[PDB]
């Protein structure tokens, strides 16, 4: 019943305690977990090993003029910085004081790829996978100027 | 010592003295005050020892 | 304790467009003197300490179906609790709940000397219907409970000031009743 | 009372009980040394010396 | 001034000649504050905070609502109280009149050389101010309040010069 | 520096009233002659002498007359026993249209009124707007906390007098509790 | 370090830390929640020893 | 809200100083920046090895007989000598002097592949992919010829 559009998402780098932005012009975003559970064989049965699993996301987006924010994606998945990202469901708020804020999952970790594509007569879409590095924390966050 | 290696215990509130720092210049930064008088603050602010 | 003083609200005295927020309050028809609003300011991002000395805080409401003929609205007075944290509550009156459906609140304050006033989110409340009911209190009332109490405490005061003038008679008899229970008691032991 | 204008009554106030307060503080530091150093010297029960 | 008003907006009025189109603020005033509204520009050069003093430029502020006509509307032009002369700290306090004027409103700054004819402007911006249930909600119970009170205080009045 | 507050309503006090004191005022809605009525609008006037200590105040608050509604005129007749203060008559005006808008409209003046009729009708005159639910208290407010204050300092006068009393009953305490060890 | 050992020294005033953080503290709690009123009759009558 | 055919991208032997050129009709253009991390486990928790990270770009553009551009690149790619390339956003120009010369990225490295294609009735089409070799620098670059 969620239209696409409603999930939101925002990014910044963890030295930036100031910083805050957020993706735009979202074209197809997915989330992954992918569990690593392979058995070895056992005699008298078997048994279902617990492996990591490392979970990632990949959104394809738009670039635009009044914006370089995917340039500082292209520029961490070289340099290799740390992130942090918010995957904010509006229209969902606290329970008890927490209205203002939204639910949302609150992950860091690096920006594993940035592939962006261009095609004539046609605007340019950038594609980025950031890996999560761990648990995805849950709770509620604020939007930036209540959009 | 750098504030944060020093102990401030009071009333069972322990804390580090830069922290209270803190929060005491929060407290008076988030102080409210009216003109009550011509001097009715000044005096209430005197009535401690 | 029964009362619905679980929730809590956040109101942000800062200049940053802090929008309306449906902050999911709904009390009921059949509430009276248990639907409680906990109000908790905060300047920029933590807690604005309060007073009833140096300021006075009052709160508007407003049912959304206000008309001329038909509608609801007040202001009235807070009742400051923990101050220092920037706390306080609101008891909902007893006449408003009659009126029912959505509801737009707001919180100001005045400091005083200066009358200088702060207006802080102006935030949306619900009251719902339930089957306790059928007396319609269609009449729209406006009374504003600030400048009510205002008179009042001023005629009470009045009154007060008359009673103190009377008992400054008595006072010589106080006196005097007081030294002979004292003397009465050393000479007892 | 030392002749210097404060902020407010409450500093001064401050200043004035802080240097009383001190003065009667040093005053019973200097009773108790004097005693101590009395009964030591009386007294006197130090072997390694 | 005090610690009771919002001043929580820092507006970045850099005078630089490439280009500064308007600023879009994300602010707003309730229009019932009329009391306290603090506006605290800072300035710079390029990257830097600028040094004026009062024996260097003098400061104005001019305030503009939207819709401004002879007939309707609002304009002005005051001055900034400065707060600190070294990191360039310009605390303004809004005039009790605007915030009872609903809507939009645009500003702008204005530097003028002290003992010259020199001048600087700085960029512009709009701090709206949204309405308020306080300033509203009735025509008449006002009215009768006030009358009630002025009844009240005139009954009174008799009384206390009595009893006094 | 001017200014244009967008209710276009005014309430404006005719000079031409010099003669026994018939306050005659007008009104002004989108520079026009509001046509007023009984249940349309309201109105209300104060007025208080000059600066009379306590004794001697024309303290009177009274409402209008309607002499002329589609002209949009209010007549307000002064009456003998308030004039006979020949001091400066500080003055204000309170009109309401009522008009799905929180317009009150005040308009504070004053003149010189004689003994006989109204003298002087000068002094710089101002108006305000009542748009905000907090001024209401502060219309009258000045007064209003002044005659508060007075009050208060009756009430301190008298907490002295009554303190004067109860240090004796502290002696009287005291001396019997040290009289009877 | 304890919070009591620290000095701060104003002019002519010698005292810990601890305590005149604990002062700070008190003067702002009676700033905000201490009642008021009648300073001058206060003052008036603060004039008797 | 940038038109693909905005981007502008040149390339230029690393010798030849003086040498300046652009690559012409390119139909889809793609950039890409792969992170290689791969965790490996540990007892008391994981980390998250930070790998090089092999930068390259593919483009596809036509061929025509008033150029000889796609020849040389069909020539490094065996030869194997360097080149460098400028990929310059147009219509985004200096802050402070800079103004004639556009916002880009440059890097220098090899051209790892040339590939053309041929179809009857159809003009040959030429792809060719780039690989970096290492970070990418930014700044502004001035075009030649005004185009």
């Amino acid at each position: 019943m969620k239209n696409s559009n409603d999930r939101i998402i925002l990014f910044r780098k963890a030295g930036e305690k100031v910083d805050a932005t957020k993706m735009l012009f979202l074209t197809e975003y997915g989330l992954s977990h992918e569990a690593d559970t392979d058995t070895e064989d056992t005699m008298d049965g078997s048994y279902n090993t617990g492996g990591s699993v490392e979970s990632t996301m990949s959104g394809t987006a738009k670039m635009f003029y009044g914006d370089d924010f995917a340039d500082e994606i292209e520029d961490a998945v070289v340099d290799r910085v740390l992130y942090e990202a918010w995957e904010v469901e509006s229209r969902i708020p606290g329970k008890n004081g927490d209205s203002a804020k939204f639910k949302a999952k609150y992950f860091q970790g690096f920006h594993n790829k940035f592939e962006l594509k261009a095609e004539a007569n046609g605007i340019d879409e950038y594609e980025y996978e950031y890996g999560v590095n761990g648990r995805f924390q849950r709770g509620f966050a604020t939007l930036p100027e209540a959009v | 010592h750098n504030g944060e290696q020093i102990k401030y215990e009071h009333l069972n509130v322990t804390s580090s003295v830069s922290d209270f720092l803190t929060y005491l210049n929060g407290r008076f930064s988030n102080m409210v005050l009216g003109h009550n008088g011509d001097g009715i603050n000044e005096v209430k602010d005197a009535r401690v020892d | 304790n029964f009362s619905k003083d679980d929730n809590l609200i956040e109101l942000q005295t800062t200049s940053q467009y802090n929008p309306v927020i449906d902050t999911n309050i709904s009390f009921y028809e059949s509430d009276r003197g248990t639907g409680v609003l906990n109000f908790a300011v905060t300047k920029n991002n933590r807690p604005l300490s309060i007073s009833s000395e140096h300021v006075k805080t009052f709160i508007v409401l407003k049912t959304d179906d206000y008309n001329v003929d038909r509608g609801a609205y007040i202001s009235d007075e807070l009742t400051i609790v923990d101050a220092i944290n920037g706390r306080l509550q609101y008891v909902i009156p007893n006449e408003f709940l009659k009126h029912s459906g959505k509801v737009h609140a707001q919180a100001f304050f005045t400091q005083n000397g200066s009358d200088n006033v702060v207006v802080e989110r102006q935030f949306s409340f619900n009251i719902e219907n339930d089957l306790v009911s059928g007396f319609d209190g269609i009449t729209k009332l406006v009374y504003i409970k600030s400048i009510q109490d205002t008179i009042e405490a001023v005629g009470k005061d009045f009154n007060q000031l008359k009673q103190n003038m009377a008992d400054t008679q008595t006072l010589i008899a106080k006196v005097n009743d007081s030294a002979t229970k004292g003397i009465q008691q050393i000479e007892i032991k | 009372n030392t002749g210097y204008d404060h902020k407010t009554l409450q500093d001064r106030l401050y200043h004035d009980y802080s240097t009383l307060d001190a003065f009667t503080k040093k005053v019973e530091k200097a009773v108790d040394e004097n005693y101590k150093e009395y009964r030591a010297t009386e007294y006197r029960f130090e072997p390694k010396e | 001034v005090d610690n009771f008003s919002k001043d929580d907006n820092l507006i970045e009025l850099q005078t630089t000649s490439q280009y500064n189109p308007v600023i879009d603020t994300n602010i707003s005033f309730y229009e019932s504050d009329r009391g306290t509204g603090v506006l605290n520009f800072a300035v710079t050069k390029n990257n830097r905070p600028l040094s004026i003093s009062s024996e260097h430029v003098k400061t104005f502020i001019v305030l503009k609502t939207d819709d401004y006509n002879v007939d309707r509307g609002a304009y002005i032009s005051d001055e900034l109280t400065i707060v600190d002369a070294i990191n360039g700290r310009l605390q303004y306090v809004i005039p009790n009149e605007f915030l009872k004027h609903s809507g939009k409103v645009h500003a702008q700054a204005f530097f003028t050389q002290n003992g010259s004819d020199n001048v600087v402007v700085e960029r512009q911006f709009s701090f709206n101010i949204e309405n308020d249930l306080v300033s509203g909600f009735d025509g008449i119970t006002k009215l009768v309040y006030i009358k009630s009170i002025q009844d009240t205080i005139e009954a009174v009045g008799k009384d206390f010069n009595q009893l006094k």
